[PDB]
């Protein structure tokens, strides 16, 4: 879990790599809240923050 | 022949602006790498810039800008976002270990090559980490922290009365140009993509203003564009250019990214096209100032930037690439060329003539005899 | 092949289209084949007045629907039209539209105080602008040496060679290319530098006192176990070489990570690619 | 501990002895104990008139045998003895000799023009010897060099690491150590007397063109098979070299073989010791 | 410190007397490579001898023996039957591939360095090829085919009145003996085993002849003999001779079967006491030149003749041998020098100094004030 320094204090990203399967070898990309809140994709973390941040510019999968 | 001085730290290529970032500054290390290999480096003054101090890059940035550049880190980032959020400093701009070391060294190579040129005691000299021309006075943009490039025009002021700049980037100059919108001293021309791209800003009325007015050029372009389009309408303004506006210094920024098959360009000039510009101000015989820029291929970023050195050098080499610590890089071909692509050029003879005669008037307006 | 304007029967401004046939039946009656030329609402500013776009939308009208013949030009005539020539009847296409699909072929300067950089006025010719020259550089390489081609190629064998009969001091092939890479050449053109160009002085730096010198980039430094934490930590975090210290090789600094990242991408055993 | 003279029984002269016993039995009649010394001719000149050899042969006779008392003195009191005092009761003894075994402590030279050589004149002061110093020698090391230890010794070890990198271009520390034997070494210190010890030149004609010199002893240069044909024609003919040629390496040269015995005498996988 | 010319052909070590034969060329080779890691080599003066030529080699032999020499070969050896058995050549001094370049490389190397010595150009001179003393005017001998040390001597002559000969070798140095027995310019001087040993000659009693009468010393000597004793009759006799023969070249022959354990040798001397020989020589600060001879346990012929080579450039070495390409050859121990045996010496103090006496008298009869 690394903090994620474009996003507000607290704010954290994690990239997993798929094990098995279909796409064993890819990753996936998830980002926890301050209190450890799971969020998945870019318009879930987006309807979560709502205007707090602007996100148009946002790269999910690199957190940049 | 002309005398080259070339400028870079070990530790540039080092740096990194983060995962899934297009700009990446490995890209001079590996021209810094080639250009050992293909026996070049042997052949200029080759200096390493000490680290510029918030001392002189405050001789145009605020006080508190960079004040806050020296400050920032990703550790204490959640207790700026304030000051982050007024600087511009995030989404494509990211904050990053080391960035700023990252900006002195880019400032360091062009202010101690400024001098160089002013001390007249070298004809050309290169410094492929700076060229970063979308930084503004109080706020980062496009990749840019802190603009080296008017930092250096600045020095060279001090001796010379007339400074032209010239940005073959993809994207328009506007750090260069707002920074110096209101002089006639230092006129800025700029040939770029223009609608729905970055900055939005550099279109044909884009003109100047006060003492700056008719001293803004900017060649507005559509996608797809040739070497020989490029070239047809290069030469023509360029030359009257010199012509009118008589300059006595070039700061010739020869950004990569308007190279065919870039991650974030689309134009379709090959590095022999890029580089007729780069010998094409060459041949203007004036105290010169090369300086990088953008670029998001850097198979090809590096490709470019060492056969434009070679320019600078008016030495040959082959297509065959040397072997370097990065040779694996280039593709199954290991050549230093690349080819233009069947991309359809969407730039008209009727739409450059347009533009250009509306610039010859521009430029007409200027003093003469 | 001609342009028409048909009527709109909702009262608003007439919808324009390109004949592609006319045809008359039996009974005497005059009906059109029309492609259609969208509006940009209807399309569902850059765009003008008189933009229309050349649909693959068919459809066929009677042609008492036609009430008025125009002309859409191309762009660069519509650019050309003077202005007495100016007309309601003159439209202009330069796209295509995919009706069905929605497809189409394929911001401000500020002044004042706060935008604009001083400049930084001229120098009499009696002042001068000091600077210290050795606070902004420190040389590495001189281009005019009293050394030719074919010496500092020689010198760079032997600065290869010693590298190898370095590491052999505690593969040939293996060692021979480590020690040419280009960490060691690098090393190589400042030794000559710091020494003055003298060949003779700088081989004694080679070999201080009868042992050689060995330079090792980040990729050749690193341990086999080091190496080995990079590709899980890489193959786990991607390229996220703040959290693979952090979380995998804590002990190394950043940059030093980085720059082995690049150089392990060249890496034999390693293909990504297919 | 008395010598004596005895009856020699053929006519000739007496038999000497050493009295070790003197015994009379219980007829009165006397007998001794005697060890024999022994005439050069009975052991059986540098060898005197006087010569006797202590035996250790023991015998015993009667007394009346005993015909006269004698001395047999040690060589040095013989040799010290004057011309007045020399008698013919004195001997001498330097030998032990067994008699049993035979054992014993532990060729000309000519004169003529046929054996001597023609001793020849000194020159005179305005004579010159007429001799050609170039036919004579040719000098392959200088002495006296503007260089010192240090500098030798280190190119020594570049000379060292090209040959590795020279091998290296078609087992490490193999090579470094094939690169470390004494005919690299040697055609070092000629490399450095042929450019007239200039370090700079000297480097040079190692690395000719950028490329660099290998020189390989007869001990590394024959190949796998050869050395192979060597093992089987020496544990056949021994150390016979000429026949081991005609025979088995035939292609190679006779003193190629003999330097590579020698060479090959220290092998390691070599061992006819125990 | 005096000045030392060294002389060696690569081609010596590999000429080869024949299998069983103990007379090994290979043990100079050996020295030499000794010399080179010892850093010997490195301080003294190394040249490479031409070949010496049957016109020099006739300087005092046949010439229908240097003929025969020069002819002769392994294969015409059923052919001249007639002439070896005239010419001495077989049992024990075998033909063999290359025996005439054998000698001319021995030959060259003490006559280019007797000129040497004539032309004032070096103090000392070393030659261990050489030294090859048994030889005789028509007929080879002890191993020895042509006799470098007399044709070495006969060029002095030309500079020098009178050359003293000195001889360590176990065997008597009949070959320059006999060579200058009627003369009274050269001296010889010689230390031996006598009695049932090799060449029978060299007796108390051998003196010289004609002119040459009491100009030919010898001492006769029995097994076992130590350093200390070897010492203390060696210094003593060698300050008389040059008290009375007042020499102004010395040629010392430094045969190593003197040394212990040698294979045909029966003496019980070390490296440190031979060599103390060649020390108080060198002493007498005259044009000195150092030949070999004999030696059969190659291992320790090596060792002595690299350490008698530091000697005459009075430099230290250590025990450690260095590593070379014979290195293995050294035994477990690896050391340079060796030390005497349990080995029983019978020549007693008495008959030492009967020895000694009778040549003090004879070396009186020379002239002197
Ligand atoms: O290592 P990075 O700096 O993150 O860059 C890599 C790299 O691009 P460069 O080689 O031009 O640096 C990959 O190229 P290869 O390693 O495959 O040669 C590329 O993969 P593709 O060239 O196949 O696109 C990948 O892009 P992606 O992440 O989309 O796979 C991209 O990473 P970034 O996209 O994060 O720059
Ligand atoms: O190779 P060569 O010139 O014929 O000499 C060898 C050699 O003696 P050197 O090493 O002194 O030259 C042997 O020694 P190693 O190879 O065993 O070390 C020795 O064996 P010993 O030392 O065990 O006697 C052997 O002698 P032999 O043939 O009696 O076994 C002897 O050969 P020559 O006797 O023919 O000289
Ligand atoms: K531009
Ligand atoms: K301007
Ligand atoms: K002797
Ligand atoms: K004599
Ligand atoms: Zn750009
Ligand atoms: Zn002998």
């Amino acid at each position: 879990r690394m903090d994620c320094p474009a996003l507000p204090p607290g704010w954290k990203k994690e990239e997993v790599i798929r094990k098995s399967g279909l796409s064993a070898g890819k990753s996936d990309v998830y980002y926890f809240s301050p209190s450890g809140k799971k969020f998945r994709s870019k318009p879930q973390l987006a309807r979560y923050l709502g205007n707090t941040v602007d996100l148009s510019s946002f790269d999910f999968r690199t957190g940049k | 022949r002309r005398k080259v001085c070339y400028y870079y730290d070990g530790d540039v290529g080092n740096y990194y602006y983060g995962q899934g970032h297009p700009m990446k500054p490995h890209r001079i290390r590996m021209t810094h790498n080639l250009l050992l290999n293909y026996g070049l480096y042997r052949k200029m003054e080759i200096y390493r810039p000490h680290k510029a101090n918030a001392e002189e890059m405050t001789k145009y940035h605020s006080d508190d800008y960079i004040k806050f550049l020296r400050s920032i880190r990703p550790d204490n980032m959640s207790e700026y976002s304030k000051q982050m959020q007024r600087f511009n400093v995030g989404e494509d701009c990211p904050v990053f270990d080391g960035l700023f070391e990252f900006c002195q060294l880019s400032t360091g190579g062009s202010v101690a090559s400024a001098v160089k040129l002013n001390k007249q005691q070298t004809d050309i000299a290169v410094n492929w980490a700076g060229g970063l021309h979308h930084a503004k006075k109080s706020e980062a943009s496009g990749f840019c922290y802190v603009n080296d490039i008017v930092l250096a025009i600045l020095e060279l002021l001090k001796y010379h009365q007339r400074v032209l700049y010239i940005d073959i980037d993809i994207h328009h100059g506007d750090g260069v140009e707002e920074a110096f919108y209101t002089t006639d001293r230092v006129m800025t021309v700029s040939f770029h993509k223009y609608g729905e791209y970055f900055p939005g800003t550099g279109d044909l009325r884009d003109i100047g203003a006060g003492k700056g007015k008719y001293y803004a050029v900017n060649y507005p372009l559509r996608d797809g564009i040739d070497d020989e389009s490029y070239e047809a309408i290069f030469k023509p303004v360029m030359s009257k250019v010199m012509e009118m506006f008589q300059p006595s210094a070039v700061v010739l920024q020869c950004g990569s990214d308007s190279l065919s098959g870039d991650r974030l360009g689309c134009f379709n000039l090959t590095i022999k096209g890029h580089a007729k510009c780069v010998e094409f101000v060459k041949s203007f015989n004036l105290p010169m100032l090369m300086l990088g820029g953008g670029g998001y291929t850097i198979r090809n970023v590096a490709r470019c930037w060492t056969y434009e050195t070679a320019v600078a050098l008016d030495t040959e080499i082959p297509n065959e690439l040397p072997y370097n610590d990065y040779f694996e890089y280039f593709g199954p071909d290991f050549k230093l060329h690349i080819s233009p692509s069947n991309m359809t050029n969407q730039n008209t003879n009727e739409y450059l003539e347009k533009i250009k005669q509306r610039l010859f008037e521009n430029l007409r307006m200027l003093p003469h005899a | 092949g001609d342009y028409v304007y048909f009527e709109n029967s909702s009262s608003n401004p007439y919808l324009i289209r390109r004949i592609e046939e006319l045809n008359k039946t039996a009974n005497g009656n005059v009906e059109a084949k029309v492609v259609c030329f969208y509006r940009r609402r209807d399309i569902s500013h850059q765009l003008r007045h008189r933009e229309l776009f050349l649909s693959r939308q068919l459809e066929s009208l009677p042609a008492t629907h036609i009430r008025g013949k125009c002309s859409v030009t191309l762009l660069n005539e519509t650019e050309s039209l003077k202005s007495y020539l100016e007309r309601e009847d003159f439209f202009f296409y330069s796209l295509v539209y995919d009706p069905q699909q929605k497809t189409l072929a394929d911001g401000e300067i500020r002044v004042g105080n706060r935008y604009q950089a001083d400049i930084t006025d001229l120098l009499k010719e009696g002042e001068e602008d000091g600077r210290d020259q050795s606070r902004l550089e420190t040389q590495v390489w001189e281009a005019h040496n009293p050394l030719t081609d074919k010496q500092i190629d020689q010198f760079l064998v032997v600065a290869r060679s010693v590298g190898t009969f370095a590491r052999a001091l505690d593969s040939l092939h293996m060692s021979a290319a480590a020690a040419s890479r280009d960490i060691t050449l690098f090393h190589a053109m400042d030794t000559l530098h710091k020494n003055i160009y003298d060949i003779s002085k700088a081989i004694s730096a080679l070999v201080p006192q009868g042992g050689p010198v060995l330079c090792r980039d980040e990729m050749e430094e690193w341990s086999a176990s080091e190496a080995n934490l990079f590709e899980e930590a890489l193959e786990k975090y991607g390229k996220d070489f703040t959290d693979i210290q952090q979380d995998f090789l804590p002990w190394k600094s950043l940059t030093s990570i980085i720059e082995y990242y690049y150089m392990w991408k060249t890496t034999d055993r390693y293909v990504q690619q297919k």
